[PDB]
């Protein structure tokens, strides 16, 4: 009697509570990712309310493994949850298979939960889109996970709030050919000058994966040589 | 050590029958393997006013067996306002048995009582549950002693078939001289005996005291 | 409280399910997958939804999957809901050989799905899978077959159906231009006619459908398509018909 | 059915999904047993209305033992579930008790299961039914203690008659059974109070393809379903011809 | 590992070419023969053939587990099992069940493929136990009679024609010298662009 | 104060604080028929007026027995009262077959009433609508009642529910119950509250009201119909 | 024991067996039993050893069959009902013994008259001729001195009334009566004889 | 423990002894080794005491609630397998029985004999017991499948005296039972067979 | 939902769960089967769109044993688990009695499992009505026919499906005892009275007999359907 879906269908043929969780994305932080020729960017402002919290203690970029990065956008409670799954997958993955688990079978296992609980009598679906990226020995990866279930094989966009304007700059600021280094530059200027904001410094954290380097998040410091320019 | 839980406490139990009686004498002596715990523990309960048990195997399994049978026997007399017959009574302690066919109760049981207006009925059975229909019987263990006793007066081997008359008067003496002669040859027989003769009337708690060797 | 219980599996006063027929026409507003079987072999249509150009569009396509090396279905409805049922019809592919030491043929395939459908709608108190494919395969019984199941789950075999969206103008071209017996190369040809004239153009656009075809050599090799390769088909297209 | 639940009491103190569904007991054949001092007389009607029926494999008069026989009214398809559990309790009672089942005690299980929703023990967790059984019950028999007959309700209240009637025609054969039924009365008195109790309310004739009543004697204790010849023989007295 | 239904199997590593060997003996009893046709090695993928040997009861029973896994595996990554997964899948599919274990003595021989190509042969035992060895390497009733046999005829790195040679001569004077094996041999010698499946004339005996 | 809203659940709780779902099933009982139990000196008598459904209906049973010297009498649903009195019975049974000792009534009455109680908390339970008369003598004479929630009382006269507001008053003037030690004037006390609480125009006991009597040396004896009809109903 | 004799030619399978019901081993309870368990699909099985294990496992094996080819509108494949029997044994190795020795044979139109062999455990393996039990040690070799390639089966029944009289003359118990399963262009029938 | 089974030109003739024993000593002489079931199927204890005996009235149990579901008479063929499926279950748990079923089906005289771990063998001349293999000799020389009923019953006295003549385990009372076209008729007990003797001195 | 009442009283005394899945039987293919003395010829109608679905992978006409045909109307999807699980129990008792099931047996299970839908927690009624023809103990044919509340009963000739009271009461006019084999399947394809519709491909026939069931060619189905338009005017 406590278990009947309450993501039911609609006379108009969607799931309403699906649309609800979409609008909980489209107003929480930006969150972008961008693939390149040698590596993957994943960046991601980090809305500073005040000065106390540690900058160090919170993360929009956790590690997946020693070459998967994850990036979410949402409700940062449904995040950890879904972390924890992620990283107990990436085991059990590599508990029978002695390799590295791949971003094609990660994502498919998460795909497979996050829809679960758009089926599953008593729950609620998913309040975030992740967006996973890697370095894979079938070349480098970039996915997103929509809440409803569904994955899209991107190569470069952003999942947060004015996910339709700033998505603009990668249609065209972008080739099918670009470095490492050059992703850094214009994965900024999606977060400066497409936002009022404020002068954007020490509020920006970028995942790299520098040509099959295990995954390297960026400091403090270390993102000031991209931000001066 | 692997703790056999199978003692036998000695003790037995005889049957008799004839027209509109039955009785079931049993000695009272509880006893380990070879020492003597006590001289008196009744080994016939009984369960209504015309049928009794008794048994003889090891205490453990006959107050358990007793009281299990009281309490299915107690729920049956309201739950159908009738006391039962002996004839259903055997019946409902032939499953109780099976019920625990794997870990056997070891006590083999007697059942004895009366159903019509005479019909002396009697049932015995070994320690799982084959209940037959007999006219005389002892078990426990002067099981083989006494039932060779019993099986000349009852059943008979002689040419002339005589003892044509069998009254109450005179079977009881005999019961009382069966046991006796279990006393006398076997060693866990006991020296308290409770002799119960169910008539058409109730049942009868005689009592009697063999030798305490 | 029950006063939450939006009864997904409760009959209506006609008779039908609502939650059926909810989903059914669910699944009418997603893409269109085009099936049809010829002579050489069956081929499978499909219409990537566009969402934007920054897919990569060269790699792999979210509609035509792959259930073993004989069968393979194309998607036609909520995305999300299918992955969960293709992964369920892998484990019923590979759960055949692993117990009969030999191939499923796709006619039972079928039922082992369908019957993963029709459950939801039966017990359970949970929505319904808002997604039918258009499964086909080659077996060693009966040649190439094409089945589309639904979301209650009456399946039905075929030779040639166009589910997903617009289905009305895109039967009424293969109910008049497929033939009894056709080869491959002109098979392939019916099932991108059919296509363009579902989306209301005149030709593909290139960065638009996929397609993918079994024909049997007798290894079942079951060769998909590239993004180069369709421009050969859409060359041939625009010649003659 | 709007949001109240199945366990939900009325402020008269009732329950809503008992109420609701004894209505549904005056929808089938009619029905009538009558128990005297010499045996029980069951009977019923045989509505055979489609002529492509077999009219053999519908019958409104079951049977749970040698014993005890009995009726059915309300849902068919329901009483065909208490009937298959009471076929297989009185029969499992025929293994633990060698003696035959007591009407008063068959009737009782059978009362039990009426009542799936607020029980906490065994033997009835495997399938706990949801719905309260729209059925009601004309359990006879000759177990002991002379000839018994029962009435079950799906409320639970399972009364003794001396004469009861169930089905459509439950309160139009009240009035006559009240009124002609005798304290003293033999088998042939009580088979021609079954007919004409029988005539009275009814549609159609009392032919021999229209009733289908069965008896159990006090002698053999033994249920025998009346063929085609007894039933023949007792429609043609025709003790109290009225209209 | 049994007496009953004797077998073995070896694997060799040439220089860019593999290959692997086994009997074809199906036997009843310990000895007994009632087939001659038990082919001991299975085509798992394209490029990566496994050898199991022990009892029959575990080789077509993990064989078939493997081929559910494997195939499984393929079309969720929609490209084929390499080596090094599938051998760490061995060895936990092996230990998975260790209180109720499956008598084989499995062997794996198959292209690392790092459009390079590597030998990477190796065994394991009856609970699991991984064994990487980048030269020969032999499993089976005939471990005994197959170690030192093999020590002595191994060259470092050798072509296509001379490794056929190298372990049909190493098998054959092997079986002839066991009594519950060795009723034919079937080597299954591999390179990247082609396999070549050579019966031998063995012993009958 | 609302009959619509807190009203379709054991769950809900009123806004004035009571609990209208179990107030329900306590009304429950005032719908079936009267019964009432006197407690002497050493004796406890309990009467129980049956009900007929027709003329040609036998009264149905209301007074049960559950041991040798524990009896009940239901008053309200009969099919939840198979429930109680088949665990009550269970449980003076299950006493005799662990100890040897007889059951505490005190001990017996608080298991049946924790029954009461776990079908009030969860929300797919409803509570037992029935009230239970429970009369016995275990080492002193004792009578109690139960509640659809869970209470014990320790009552020396009752009634309940069919013409209570009669019978009641009867009781509350009459103390000499107790110093009345012959069985015979306790019975017609006893029989005198169900005359007193009839309904008019009715039959007064024409061998249709149960009466069984538990004391010092009498188990749950039935009185049978050619004792009570004889004298002990015709004395008025 | 009980010979389970199975002969595979090029376009036929002959399977012989025994009809000696052993209970109570001094004697021998009922002659012409019932080893074969005929599955609709032409696919003769034939088991062999304790009576108890053979009904429990032909009876279960045959109707699970029997639902597959009655679930779909086609008959099962030898190869498929080779390897699903091979499955039950191993499944119902680890909680029953099931001593059991099958002789599985049948046809497919797409690989010819099969014969398989199994044994205690599960040892499925595709032969042209096989025996089981303890009367195999005598049966095995006749059957490889005549297995003259192409063979037919006025040839096959001479081989086995070759290799009956064997079991007559140089065994331990021996048997004479006999139980064949000829299974010519799709017509099986039994031909039981004797000596 | 000796048992006999016939399948006569007219019905099944059952014979028992009645003797059982608990090693080296008689336990009693009165048991009935004839159980039936049916009012044409009547089942055959042996072997175990009580082993079989509940199963036999387990079988009862089963067999009357078919007889009521599908009001139709159950075959014998029916109530062996059911009773063996139900005695393979106890296989590995210690029991030992021997039972021979047999009754009148709606085709023909059938009779099966079921053993412990389910080994229901259909026949015609089936016996099981202690002293088998005497009275399953005896029967060699004189069934003709073609003899009445009046020499059909002394071959079933003649079969079991000399089985419990040979035998220790089985003996006592003998019981011979007749299965009819619409029940069983019965024979009660004969006790002691004097079919070589003239009371000179003992046999050999 | 889980384990709740789908199937409840309402407030007059009818089942409206399973009026409702009584009724969709009414939206469904129709079908019609009629008994004889020693065989049983079905029906059931079909449509599909032409030019595709040739074999109509056996919608209707379903065979459960050697000898045990059935035919159902209403919820096709539905017929996926109720055949299965009527199969099933048809191996069960051939594995537990030893005996073929009689269609006594069957069309009580079937009548048992849909019972049992439409009184457990948490289900949905099935809304299939099917017809039985089999085989009895001995040789006996019974045309059985199950509605979805759970009540069957032996019949004569029935048809159920779209609008089954028109096309039964034709049937309850001409229909004769025993009726020869060429005889009786011209009124079971006599049953077109429903489906406005005279083409051969969209009814289908079978005939059960010999405990093996045979169907009806496309040849001899049009020369019975020359004779129903000629027997109109």
């Amino acid at each position: 009697e406590y278990s009947f879906s309450l993501t039911t269908f609609s006379p108009t043929g969607k799931l309403v509570q699906i649309e609800y969780a979409l609008n909980r994305v489209s107003s929480s932080s930006p969150a972008l990712g961008i693939r390149a020729k040698n590596g993957v960017i994943i960046a991601t402002e980090k809305k500073s309310p005040n000065e106390l919290i540690e900058e160090n203690s919170i993360f929009k970029i956790q590690q997946i493994s020693e070459h998967i990065g994850i990036v979410y956008a949402g409700m940062p409670g449904d995040f950890r949850v879904l972390l924890k799954r992620a990283r107990k997958e990436a085991i059990r993955y590599s508990l029978q298979y002695g390799s590295e688990i791949l971003v094609k079978e990660l994502v498919k296992i998460i795909a497979s939960i996050v829809q679960e609980f758009t089926q599953t009598g008593g729950v609620r679906p998913f309040g975030l889109s992740l967006l996973i990226c890697g370095v894979d020995v079938y070349g480098y990866h970039l996915y997103q996970i929509d809440p409803s279930g569904c994955y899209f094989n991107w190569m470069a966009t952003c999942v947060g709030k004015d996910y339709q304007n700033n998505m603009s700059f990668l249609e065209k600021r972008y080739n099918k050919d670009i470095e490492i280094e050059d992703a850094i530059h214009t994965a900024i200027l999606t977060l400066k000058e497409s936002y009022e904001g404020v002068l954007n410094e020490k509020n920006i954290e970028i995942g790299v994966a520098y040509d099959n380097k295990p995954f390297k998040i960026l400091t403090q410091n270390e993102i000031k040589d991209y931000l001066i320019e | 050590k692997r703790w056999y839980p199978y003692i036998d406490n000695g003790g037995t139990v005889i049957g008799l029958t004839g027209k509109d009686y039955v009785i079931l004498a049993a000695d009272t002596r509880l006893s380990l393997s070879y020492s003597i715990y006590t001289r008196f523990c009744p080994k016939i309960s009984k369960l209504t006013d015309k049928c009794i048990i008794g048994s003889s195997g090891m205490q453990s399994d006959i107050k358990t067996l007793h009281s299990l049978l009281q309490k299915k026997i107690q729920l049956f007399v309201l739950e159908h306002s009738h006391y039962p017959d002996i004839h259903v009574i055997a019946r409902l302690l032939c499953v109780i048995l099976y019920s625990r066919r794997f870990f056997p109760y070891y006590a083999f049981n007697i059942l004895a009582g009366v159903d019509e207006n005479n019909k002396g009925v009697l049932y015995n059975y070994d320690s799982v549950g084959s209940y037959c229909e007999a006219t005389h019987s002892c078990v426990g263990s002067g099981s083989q002693l006494i039932l060779p006793i019993l099986d000349n007066r009852v059943e008979q081997k002689n040419q002339l078939i005589k003892n044509t008359n069998f009254n109450l008067g005179d079977d009881i003496n005999f019961v009382k001289d069966a046991i006796t002669s279990a006393t006398e040859r076997d060693i866990y027989t006991g020296d308290k005996t409770l002799i119960y003769v169910i008539d058409k009337m109730g049942i009868n708690v005689n009592t009697l005291d063999l030798k305490q060797d | 409280a029950r006063r939450y219980d939006s009864r997904t599996t409760t009959f209506s006063p006609e008779g039908r399910l609502y939650q059926v027929e909810y989903a059914l026409e669910a699944i009418n507003n997603a893409s269109i997958t085009i099936g049809l079987i010829t002579k050489d072999g069956v081929i499978l249509g499909a219409d990537k939804v566009f969402i934007s150009k920054l897919i990569d569009k060269a790699n792999n396509y979210e509609k035509i999957y792959k259930i073993d090396k004989h069968i393979f279905c194309g998607v036609a409805g909520l995305n999300a809901d299918a992955n969960i049922l293709i992964n369920q019809s892998r484990l019923y592919a590979q759960r055949y050989l692993y117990n009969y030491n030999e191939v499923q043929p796709v006619s039972q395939l079928v039922v082992q799905i369908c019957d993963i459908k029709q459950s939801y709608t039966q017990y359970g108190g949970l929505r319904p899978y808002g997604v039918s494919f258009l499964i086909g395969g080659y077996d060693t019984k009966d040649g190439y077959q094409l089945y589309h199941t639904d979301p209650s789950g009456n399946y039905s075999g075929w030779f040639a159906t166009a589910i997903g969206t617009n289905n009305l103008t895109a039967s009424s071209v293969l109910k008049q231009e497929w033939k009894n017996d056709m080869t491959l190369e002109e098979g392939l040809l019916l099932a991108l006619k059919t296509l363009a004239k579902s989306t209301d153009t005149e030709i593909p656009k290139s960065e638009k459908i996929e397609l993918a075809y079994l024909t049997n050599k007798d290894g079942e090799v079951y060769q998909k398509y590239l993004t180069e390769k369709e421009i050969e088909e859409l060359i041939k297209l625009y010649t003659q018909k | 059915e709007y949001d109240r639940g199945v366990n939900t009491f009325s402020p008269e103190g009732r329950l809503f999904q008992v109420e609701y569904a004894l209505g549904a007991i005056k929808l089938g054949s009619t029905a009538v047993g009558i128990c005297v001092n010499d045996g029980v007389i069951l009977a019923s009607e045989r509505r055979i209305s489609s002529t492509l029926i077999e009219k053999d494999s519908v019958e409104k008069l079951l049977s749970i033992d040698d014993h005890i026989g009995c009726a059915m009214s309300g849902l068919m398809a329901d009483a065909r579930t208490l009937i298959d559990y009471a076929r297989v309790e009185c029969n499992h009672y025929k293994f633990i008790y060698n003696e035959n089942i007591n009407i008063k005690s068959c009737v009782e299980l059978i009362s039990e299961l009426a009542l799936d929703f607020s029980n906490l023990s065994d033997s009835k967790r495997k399938k706990i039914m949801s719905r309260p059984f729209g059925v009601a019950l004309l359990i006879g028999g000759v177990d002991k203690n002379g000839p018994c007959l029962w009435y079950t309700e799906p409320s639970g209240t399972n009364t003794r008659f001396s004469a009861a009637s169930i089905g459509s025609a439950q309160e139009g054969a009240e009035l006559l059974l009240q009124e002609n039924y005798k304290k003293d009365m033999t088998f042939e008195q009580a088979e021609i109070l079954a007919l004409t109790v029988l005539r009275q309310v009814m549609e159609d004739k009392l032919s021999t393809s229209n009733v289908e009543i069965c008896a159990i004697k006090k002698s053999d204790q033994t249920f025998y379903k009346y063929n085609t010849d007894d039933i023949s023989r007792i429609i043609d007295v025709l003790p109290s011809p009225v209209y | 590992i049994y007496n009953y239904n004797g077998g073995c199997v070896l694997g060799m590593s040439g220089s860019n070419c593999v290959a692997i060997a086994c009997d074809l003996r199906l036997g009843a009893n310990t000895f007994t023969t009632v087939s001659t046709k038990f082919s001991k090695i299975f085509k798992m993928n394209n490029n990566v053939y496994v050898g199991l040997s022990g009892l029959a009861t575990d080789i077509q029973t993990l064989y078939e587990i493997l081929r559910y896994r494997v195939n499984l595996y393929e079309v969720r990554q929609d490209a084929e099992m390499d080596v090094e997964c599938f051998a760490n899948m061995l060895s936990s599919i092996l230990y998975s069940n260790r209180f109720s274990p499956y008598f084989v003595n499995p062997i794996v021989v198959g292209f690392k493929l790092k459009v390079n190509y590597e030998p990477y042969l190796t065994a394991y035992d009856l609970i699991g136990a991984k064994c990487e060895t980048r030269d020969f390497v032999v499993n089976g009733v005939t471990s005994e009679q197959l170690f030192g046999m093999c020590e002595s005829l191994y060259v470092k790195d050798q072509d296509e024609n001379g490794l056929f040679e190298t372990i049909s001569q190493c098998l054959l004077s092997a079986l002839d010298r066991d009594c519950i094996s060795g009723w034919g041999a079937e080597v299954l010698v591999l390179t990247p662009e082609k396999i070549i499946k050579k019966k031998l004339k063995a012993r009958m005996d | 104060m609302y009959r619509n809203l807190y009203d379709t659940d054991n769950i809900i709780y009123s806004p004035e604080g009571r609990l209208y779902q179990v107030e329900y099933a306590s009304e429950a009982i005032k719908q079936g028929t009267c019964a009432v139990a006197i407690k002497s000196k050493d004796y406890v008598v309990v009467s129980g007026l049956k009900k007929c459904i027709s003329k040609l209906s036998f009264p149905q049973e209301k007074i049960f027995k559950i041991d040798d010297y524990i009896g009940i009498s239901m008053s309200g649903i009969t099919s939840d009262a198979k429930v109680l009195t088949k665990f009550m019975q269970n449980e003076c049974l299950s006493h005799k077959f662990l100890y040897n000792e007889n059951i505490n009534i005190e001990s017996l009455v608080r298991s049946v009433a924790d029954k009461y109680q776990k079908n009030t908390q969860k929300s797919s339970k409803r509570a037992f609508g029935v009230g239970l008369m429970i009369a016995a003598y275990h080492n002193e004479p004792c009578i109690f009642e139960t509640r659809p929630n869970g209470s014990y009382f320790e009552y020396d006269a009752l009634s309940f529910g069919a013409r209570s507001h009669a019978s009641k008053t009867y009781l509350e003037k009459n103390l000499h119950l107790f110093e009345e030690c012959s069985l015979e004037e306790l019975i017609l006390h006893c029989l005198k509250a169900l005359k007193c609480s009839l309904s008019s125009e009715s039959e007064l006991t024409i061998s249709n009201t149960a009466l069984a009597v538990v004391g010092k040396n009498h188990p749950w004896q039935e009185i049978s119909s050619l004792q009570l009809e004889e004298y002990l109903s015709k004395v008025k | 024991m009980d010979t389970l004799i199975g002969l595979r030619g090029n376009n036929f399978v002959v399977l012989a067996a025994d009809t000696y019901s052993i209970n109570s081993i001094i004697k021998l309870k009922n002659d012409d039993n019932t080893k074969f368990y005929d599955i609709h699909g032409n696919k003769c099985l034939l088991l062999g050893g304790s009576i108890g294990d053979r009904l429990q496992f032909g009876e279960f094996i045959r109707k699970n069959v029997h639902l597959y080819q009655y679930q779909n509108n086609t008959d099962m494949f030898v190869k498929s009902f080779a390897f699903f029997t091979r499955k039950n044994l191993a499944y119902y190795l680890r909680r029953n013994p099931f001593e059991v020795n099958c002789l599985i044979a049948g046809y497919d139109k797409k690989d010819g008259y099969q014969l398989y062999w199994c044994d205690y455990l599960s040892n499925m393996d595709s032969v042209n001729k096989g025996a089981h039990g303890y009367g195999a040690y005598l049966v095995s070799a006749i059957l490889d001195k005549y297995y003259h390639e192409n063979l037919t089966v006025d040839e096959a029944l001479d081989i086995f009334k070759l290799c009956f009289e064997e079991l007559k003359k140089r065994f331990l118990l021996t048997q004479i009566n006999y139980e064949l399963r000829i299974m010519y262009d799709n017509k099986v029938e039994t031909q039981y004889v004797t000596v | 423990t000796t048992t006999l089974a016939f399948k006569f030109k007219d019905g099944i003739i059952v014979a028992v002894d009645s003797r059982a024993s608990m090693g080296s000593f008689i336990s009693s002489q009165n048991v009935e080794k004839i159980i039936e079931i049916n009012k044409n199927i009547l089942g055959t204890m042996a072997g175990g005491a009580a082993d079989c005996l509940y199963w036999e009235k387990y079988l009862g149990k089963i067999i009357k609630i078919y007889e009521l579901r599908n009001n139709e008479k159950i075959s014998v063929r029916a109530a062996s397998t059911i009773l063996s499926n139900i005695l393979y279950q106890y296989k590995g748990y210690g029991l030992c029985c021997g039972i021979i079923l047999s009754g009148y089906d709606h085709t023909g005289f059938n009779m099966f004999y079921v053993d412990d771990s389910g080994k229901k063998v259909e026949g015609n001349l089936f016996s099981c017991g202690s002293g088998s293999t005497y009275a399953y000799s005896i029967l060699d020389s004189a069934y003709d499948y073609n003899l009445n009923l009046d020499q059909a019953v002394e071959l079933a006295r003649n079969a079991i005296y000399h089985a419990t003549f040979r035998d220790g385990g089985s003996g006592g009372k003998v019981r011979v039972f007749h299965i009819h076209k619409n029940g069983y008729d019965k024979i009660i007990e004969g006790e002691d067979v004097f079919d070589l003797h003239y009371h000179y001195t003992n046999p050999e | 939902s889980y384990d709740r009442a789908i199937t409840v009283f309402s407030p007059d005394g009818h089942l409206l769960q399973v009026e409702h899945a009584l009724e969709a039987v009414k939206k469904g293919g129709c079908a019609v089967a009629i008994k004889s003395s020693n065989f049983a010829v079905l029906a059931v109608e079909k449509k599909n769109i032409p030019k595709l679905q040739n074999p109509k992978t056996t919608e209707k006409l379903i065979k459960l044993d050697e000898h045990n045909c059935l035919a159902f109307a209403g919820l096709n999807a539905d017929a996926r688990v109720l055949v299965n699980k009527t199969r099933l129990e048809c191996q069960r008792y051939y594995l537990n009695m030893d005996e073929p099931a009689p269609v006594d047996y069957i069309a009580k299970y079937v009548a048992k499992v849909q019972q049992k839908f439409t009184h457990r927690g948490g289900v949905r009624p099935f809304g299939i009505a099917t017809l039985i023809a089999g085989f009895k103990n001995n040789k006996e044919i019974c045309i059985y026919q199950t509605e979805p509340s759970g009540i069957y009963a032996a019949w004569k000739a029935q048809a159920i499906g779209k609008n089954a009271k028109i096309v039964q009461e034709f049937l309850e006019k001409n229909y004769q005892e025993n009726m020869e084999q060429k005889d009786c399947i011209f009124l079971a394809l006599k049953a077109i009275f429903e489906v406005v519709e005279l083409s051969s491909k969209n009814v289908e026939v079978a005939l059960l007999t010999e405990k093996d069931l045979t169907f009806i060619e496309e040849q001899e189905i049009n020369s019975m359907v020359e004779l129903i338009d000629q027997e109109r005017t």
